[PDB]
DNA sequence: GTTTTTTTCTGTCTCGTGCCTGGTGTCTTGGGTGTAATCCC
DNA sequence: GGGATTACACCCAAGACACCAGGCACGAGACAGAAAAAAAC
DNA sequence: ATCAGAATCCCGGTGCCGAGGCCGCTCAATTGGTCGTAGACAGCTCTAGCACCGCTTAAACGCACGTACGCGCTGTCCCCCGCGTTTTAACCGCCAAGG
């Protein structure tokens, strides 16, 4: 039996946080997660071309950053940019 | 053959688009142009099929041809 | 009695922007599909989920056109629809040359 | 697990090996990962949440997809986002031409 | 004299610019609110020339492609005098909102 | 300040021309001016973004085409 | 034959699009056969369309070709045009598109 | 940085020899080269990872150049292709 | 207005070379498919 | 009944080094070419 | 306006079914340890981006003025809405005669 995958559990999780009292249905479980994928593969994408229009083959944060304000409209960007920004503070300041 | 498509069928596509008062010609116009539109779509689609070299056209790959189009639907495994 | 026209259509319209399920039934789409696949390598079989998924991106797009072509006709003075309607939208998004 | 030493709820370690197997580049930095995973957790956060609200409306408990498109299609950075995107069960906005309104 | 009942001074000058090659937009008003627009998100940029060229070619073909949808949108509504929903009908149907 | 009025009524009559538009009304001006704004808006925001990640004050032509790449109203000729 | 490009009988560097696929973080490894396989899809396209360049730039008794004469080409073929449509070339226009509306009849 | 333009040279002395180019049409022209190269290999970069397979032969290029390119110009592209793979593999 | 038909003066382009750098010949070895058996849905 | 899994085969790419004539930058002189301006329709 | 009456909304009801809990696995994240060069950084050099101005001139601006498409209106004529009537695509229940 081959083992597939899917993001079901993380996403769920996090919709038990911000929604205790929600259900949801199992197609709409997917279509986050092929969500997920998109989002995923146009990050990426704009990652090589960053790779190639700056002729470096290392990936940090920094390429993430300036990939997601590239790709996302602004306010939302921001946002994102901060809950990612105050993450890796927390986590690269401990171990 | 293409006329399996029914009048009421392009009516309630004017229903979900939200369209009042319609005309004559209208019907053989929709069957032509989505005619067109699944003879690109299934062309690529048993494209992927032939390089997969199987007998049944997968639907990950009518998802990838739908990329392809730039016609990126959610939903189904994509 | 006889209702007046234009009414009936419109109620329908609010009741058609509510069920998200599929307008065209399944079997003679199927077969139009099918004829339409005929034409490339012989008698390849499906994934039914590849056919719902057909019909489900056959219908939204269908559906965002007419939504375009509808304005074009507000936008041309009139209420009804015309096909030259249908090839003003199909040229602004470029399909046809 | 990194994501609990980084305190959040996407798994690094996947992300990292989607990173290696996709040929995004030659080598993986460390750190980037976790930006990537915490972008993809604010995303999904602000969409769902979105989508509880379109589920208080209805007053449905379980999420429809129907909710999901409605909440795509309010807001507009993320319309503006997913403008090429449709999704099965999807429907459009309930909206009518006033101007076909009768009088 | 010979004042000329119009016809022949719009369509001749679109001969005109249509056997043309080069730009319409001259250089330096272009140039400047580029930089005010520019002066707003990080200050102090500096730019190469051939990168304001290319801006500039393709700022006059996006609007040249606004203003043929634009035509044909007028000649369907059975007039050749242009309006502004016009426009705001062809960039609804281009998706650019 | 004030470029966006440097757009010229003869420009935007001009680019009717070879647009071929014949007959030009008066409530266009303006409006054509804040579709131009708002497309170059979003062009220089990108190509500044790019310039951000390069570390370099001074955006190249290379820049301006790569941004417009990524909106996909892709223009050749320049290189890139 | 010393060069691969003798040994195919054409004119693009094999070898230069071998490297490009190595440094594409492309695939990793590339087999032997793709990269003449695309260089001769990239031959017959440059010539094909160069021979409505040919064509085009010939219709104005000019030896050169303009960047014009590539959009002709290029408008007036079919296939090409529905191959370029989110395409713009520099110093391109549009075609002659005079309605019949306009003519002074 | 090499540009392509003793290549646009000769296939131009083998179709329209008599036949001159400026600067900047050699430059659309490898502009327009770059662009075709760069989908074609990343549509066949799609085909690896949409199917799992390792490496990418020509095989993978034909099927490509089918989902890019429509029917005249792609069968003749294939003919052209398949005709190279023939002369270069018989020596 | 269109367009054609003379010089002219004229910008690019093709020839012409030298420097060089990537392109080429080939073994080992290995993994990457090639293909075939088989379950299996 | 054909696709999914696996397994044994085989076999030539990766590299690693050794040998190399082309590839391009720069110039030159020529050579296709835009216009000046008569100059018809 | 205004009543009658279609059309729709909306409230128990029950049922059934899949979302979600749950639970025992095992394989990739981890943990730790070992080379290594890519890049963060220091620093050199010359280009080019910038600013400025003088001179030239063609290009914009304002207005004079007719004028003619845009438009509001009109009459008209026709042909889709819709409701009714069969009616046939589709999926269920009976005659064939051959085995």
């Amino acid at each position: 039996r081959s083992r597939k995958e899917s993001y079901s559990i993380y996403v769920y999780k996090v919709l038990k946080q911000v929604h205790p009292d929600t259900g949801i249905s199992s197609k709409a479980m997917g279509i986050m997660n092929s969500f997920v994928n998109d989002i995923f593969e146009r990050i990426a994408g704009e990652a090589s071309r960053l790779a190639h229009y700056n002729k470096r083959s290392t990936i940090t944060s920094r390429e993430i950053q300036t990939a997601v304000r590239l790709l996302l409209p602004g306010e939302l960007a921001k946002h994102a940019v901060s809950e990612g920004t105050k993450a890796v503070t927390k986590y690269t300041s401990a171990k | 053959n293409i006329q399996g498509i029914t009048k009421p069928a392009i009516r309630r596509l004017a229903r979900r688009g939200g369209v009042k008062r319609i005309s004559g010609l209208i019907y053989e116009e929709t069957r032509g142009v989505l005619k067109v539109f699944l003879e690109n779509v299934i062309r690529d689609a048993v494209t992927y099929t032939e390089h997969a070299k199987r007998k049944t056209v997968t639907a990950m790959d009518v998802v990838y041809a739908l990329k392809r189009q730039g016609r990126t639907l959610y939903g189904f495994g994509g | 009695h006889r209702y007046r026209p234009g009414t009936v259509a419109l109620r329908e319209i609010r009741r058609y922007q509510k069920s998200t399920e599929l307008l065209i039934r399944k079997l003679p789409f199927q077969r139009l599909v099918r004829e339409i696949a005929q034409d490339f390598k012989t008698d390849l079989r499906f994934q039914s989920a590849a056919i719902g998924a057909l019909q489900e991106a056959s219908e939204a797009y269908l559906v965002g056109l007419f939504e375009d072509t509808n304005l074009c006709a507000i936008h041309a003075k009139r209420v009804t629809i015309m096909p030259k309607d249908i090839q003003l939208a199909r040229r602004i998004r470029g399909e046809r040359a | 697990t990194r994501s609990s030493r980084a305190g959040l709820q996407f798994p690094v370690g996947r992300v990292h090996r989607l990173l290696r197997k996709g040929n995004y580049s030659e080598r993986v930095g460390a750190g980037a990962p976790v930006y990537l995973a915490a972008v993809l957790e604010y995303l999904t956060a602000e969409i769902l949440e979105l989508a509880g609200n379109a589920a208080r409306d209805n007053k449905k408990t379980r999420i429809i997809p129907r909710h999901l498109q409605l909440a795509i299609r309010n807001d507009e950075e993320l319309n503006k986002l997913l403008g090429r995107v449709t999704i099965a069960q999807g429907g459009v906005l309930p909206n009518i031409q006033a101007v076909l309104l009768p009088k």
